């Protein structure tokens, strides 16, 4: 059984992350994101996956093959010289699927849960029919695309991109099962496999919808990168709580990686993920942030809900709020106030943000 | 045989600076640590042959006044006394009602020095300036920009004799660049106009730049003395840190002890910096440019600390961050709260110096300016306080920004 991860392809969202590393290779909770795929689907059996990249990406390439090493089981690289969107690297791919008539796992990258994928092969042989989808809970149906389900099969009967009519409360999940008569479907073209493929087929109604219990995000955007973490700081703390670091200054769930070093005298407040590296002064008061690799955050700073990029140096007595992303290597001069600055890699600021905008 | 009358104003003229104004009267108000009309009485009694200081302005004679005119009666052995006006009669107004008690003694000369300008004070410079020429009126000025002399009262002259030949208080075009400094040197003979402008208000109050000064110009009878010294205008609550900035400036040359030196087991210090004796400031701390500390101020560990005024009794917490902010008596500031406010100097030299009116405001906006806190104002821990006015007695829960919160 085998798994094609949709990875590449530029995540517009948290653009200054994104414009040094690629999206699937930044570091969530000490961990690259397409890593806790990849582990937790050959925690599932898989032999071998497949990765599909049009963004020309050699330490992709570098990392994943130490990682063919590292994990066990084979990694095959579709290579895709323009973008062919979503639907295009199944069909880029679709010998290598139609090898073996059994289904296969479709997964995007960006989206963060507890992964039930034996449970999902229970449900795809339970059904038994093409393509199974899986399902979450959203509070804000306003903001995607909803997925009408009938109760005690989990059959779809329509599929609605937009809001604003209250048909449904679940949401796609980016997980699917699709069978080799679904990619037999799929074109060379580069269509999205959401907008015109899952529509039709869900019109035939040969889709069918799976539910998870809890813990969902996508983290393609950075705010919803921070309640990812959160989430993932949840789950991590009533599954493996001895993983999270306690201390007399620590105060919530978080996660510090070892090579990390946290100052005296410091209050590292809640859902707080240093990695690997990061060095934390005299007393810098951190909640809700992410502090990725090599990154120094000097003393008496204050940091709340922030993304902190690769190779920083934040300042003395710098308050940074309201998600302002730094990118890799910003240098952030001391006595400053940053407020929904998405900042640019390579910057040097020395002047205040008060209001949330894009410094370049 | 000298005199001095500083015009101190009363509740009414106070009321521009409003959120320090309500526990203390403006004319005491500390910049520079010492409160503001400690520096005319100062500079007064540094004088040869000042016999008194007289202090005229409608304030109740209360606790806070009574105090600073035994401190400083005691402090620069010369007679401080307050001369308490019946009603606001204008600033010349109560020069021509307190006449007799002026002319007491038959003085040479007496200043009249209005208590809100922060000058170098060249007392002795317009004195002997006088003591040449023996005219009625002598004024101080400076030069200004041509865009800030519009604020200010400015001064037309001719350059042989140094007498004014025009003045307008607030012009609409430019008509010269030199203002009216506050700092006035008077001879006896000049109750003697002031008299025939009370007279002309009979056929009370006065006003001594519209009645007097613009209308005697080009007589002969005022004339001028032109300063390079530092002078400012602390019109709004804001300005007294700039009159702060520039009195710490004037200490490297006249009080070189009360400027906070570099100490090994003291706080870092950058550029100018008053510190009170009596208060502790951690060790952590660094005190930037232009920091006065008052009494009793206790300073936490790793507290930044740039371009701002302690009152007395306030604590700061630890790791607070404080820029261009005035910190109000007894107000509190907790831990890794940052109270910031935006540089506003009202120097008349500046072209994009601001237009200094009533109003704080522009178009519903509130103007960024200068961070207040009134007295015994509790600001909340990890907490950010940007632009705004919190008035006396507020305990505040959340981060404000560009607010005057009431
Ligand atoms: N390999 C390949 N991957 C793609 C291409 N277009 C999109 N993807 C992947 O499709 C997956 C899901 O699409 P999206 O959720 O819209 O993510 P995205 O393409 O990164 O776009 P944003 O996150 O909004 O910036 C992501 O993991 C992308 O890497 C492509 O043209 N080539
Ligand atoms: N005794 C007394 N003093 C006053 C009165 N009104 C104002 N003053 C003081 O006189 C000084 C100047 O008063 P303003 O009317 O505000 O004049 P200004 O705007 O400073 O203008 P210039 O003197 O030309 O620089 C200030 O120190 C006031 O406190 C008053 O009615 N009685």
């Amino acid at each position: 059984m085998k798994a094609l991860i949709l990875v590449g392809g530029y995540g517009t969202r948290l653009r200054p992350l994104t414009l040094s590393t690629p999206k699937p290779l930044v570091d969530f909770c000490n961990k690259p994101i397409l890593l806790h795929q990849v582990e937790a689907l050959a925690a599932a059996g898989v032999d071998h996956v497949i990765l599909a990249v049009s963004y020309m990406s050699q330490v992709l390439e570098k990392e994943m093959k130490a990682q063919e090493q590292r994990l066990g089981i084979r990694i095959s690289m579709s290579h895709e010289e323009e973008p062919l969107g979503t639907a295009g690297p199944l069909a880029l791919a679709r010998d290598l699927l139609s090898e073996t008539a059994d289904p296969f796992f479709v997964l995007n990258s960006d989206v963060i849960c507890d992964f039930p994928f034996q449970a999902m092969v229970q449900f795809h042989r339970h059904h038994g029919q093409e393509g199974s989808i899986l399902v979450t809970k959203v509070e804000e149906p306003s903001k995607y695309g909803v997925v009408v389900c009938e109760a005690d099969t989990g059959r779809i009967h329509r599929f609605v991109e937009k809001p604003q009519v209250f048909v449904s409360n679940k949401i796609n999940a980016g997980m699917y099962i699709l069978s080799p008569a679904v990619l037999q479907r799929i074109q060379l073209q580069p269509t999205s496999i959401e907008k015109e493929v899952f529509p039709i087929m869900a019109k035939e109604g040969q889709l069918y919808a799976m539910e998870l219990q809890g813990f969902w995000m996508d983290i393609g955007q950075p705010k919803d990168f921070l309640t990812g973490m959160c989430l993932f700081l949840q789950s991590l703390r009533q599954k493996q709580p001895e993983r999270l670091c306690s201390g007399p200054g620590i105060v919530g769930n978080v996660l510090v990686d070892p090579s990390a070093r946290i100052g005296q005298n410091c209050s590292i407040g809640p859902n707080v993920s240093l990695g690997p590296g990061v060095v934390v002064e005299d007393g810098v008061c951190i909640r809700r942030c992410t502090v990725l690799r090599d990154a120094r955050i000097r003393s008496h700073s204050w940091l709340e809900s922030c993304i902190v990029g690769w190779r920083c140096r934040v300042g003395q007595w710098v308050r940074m709020e309201n998600v302002t992303v730094l990118g890799e290597d910003v240098i952030v001069n001391d006595e400053l106030y940053l407020n929904g600055a998405s900042v640019l890699p390579h910057k040097s600021i020395g002047e205040s943000v008060p209001e949330p905008r894009i410094i370049m | 045989m000298l005199k001095a009358v500083i015009l101190i104003g009363g509740p009414q003229k106070g009321t521009r600076f409003r959120p320090l104004s309500f526990e203390v009267p403006k004319p005491l108000f500390p910049v520079a640590g010492v409160p503001m009309i400690q520096h005319h009485i100062e500079a007064c009694a540094q004088v040869p042959g000042m016999q008194e200081i007289l202090l005229i302005g409608f304030y109740q004679p209360d606790e806070p006044l009574t105090q600073f005119l035994e401190a400083a009666q005691q402090e620069f052995n010369l007679p401080v006394r307050y001369l308490q006006e019946f009603a606001p009669l204008g600033t010349g107004g109560g020069l021509y009602h307190f006449r007799d008690q002026i002319l007491a003694g038959s003085p040479e000369a007496f200043f009249v020095l209005n208590a809100d300008v922060c000058s170098d004070f060249p007392l002795s410079a317009m004195l002997e300036a006088h003591r040449r020429q023996r005219h009625p009126f002598l004024l101080l000025g400076t030069t200004a920009n041509r865009t800030q002399s519009l604020n200010y009262g400015c001064i037309v002259e001719n350059p042989q004799t140094h007498e004014v030949l025009h003045y307008v208080e607030k012009p609409s075009t430019f008509i010269s660049d030199i203002i009216n400094c506050g700092i006035y040197l008077f001879s006896p003979e000049a109750l003697k106009p002031l008299r025939d402008v009370f007279q002309r208000n009979q056929q009370g109050t006065i006003r001594l730049e519209q009645d007097v000064f613009s209308a005697l110009a080009g007589q002969g009878q005022i004339y001028v003395h032109l300063t390079d010294g530092i002078w400012s205008q602390i019109k709004s609550a804001g300005s007294a840190l700039y009159a702060s900035r520039l009195y710490l400036s004037r200490y490297q040359d006249t009080h070189p002890e009360r400027l906070a030196k570099h100490t090994p087991g003291g706080p870092w210090i950058r550029g100018n910096v008053y510190i009170h004796p009596t208060a502790k400031v951690a060790p952590s701390a660094v005190l930037g440019p232009n920091v006065s500390i008052g009494k009793g101020v206790t300073v936490g560990e790793g507290v930044r600390l740039r371009e701002s005024i302690v009152l007395h009794g306030a604590t700061l917490q630890e790791h607070t961050c404080v820029l261009h902010s005035i910190v109000g008596w007894g107000s509190t500031v907790g831990r890794w709260a940052r109270v910031e406010g935006t540089p506003s100097d009202p120097n008349p030299n500046d072209p994009r110096a601001r237009m200094d009116s009533e109003s704080l405001f522009k178009d519903g906006k509130l103007l960024p300016a200068i961070t207040i806190l009134g007295c015994r104002v509790r600001i909340p821990a990890e907490v950010l306080i940007l632009n705004s006015i919190v008035l006396p007695h507020k305990e505040l829960s959340r981060s404000f920004t560009n607010q005057i919160i009431l």
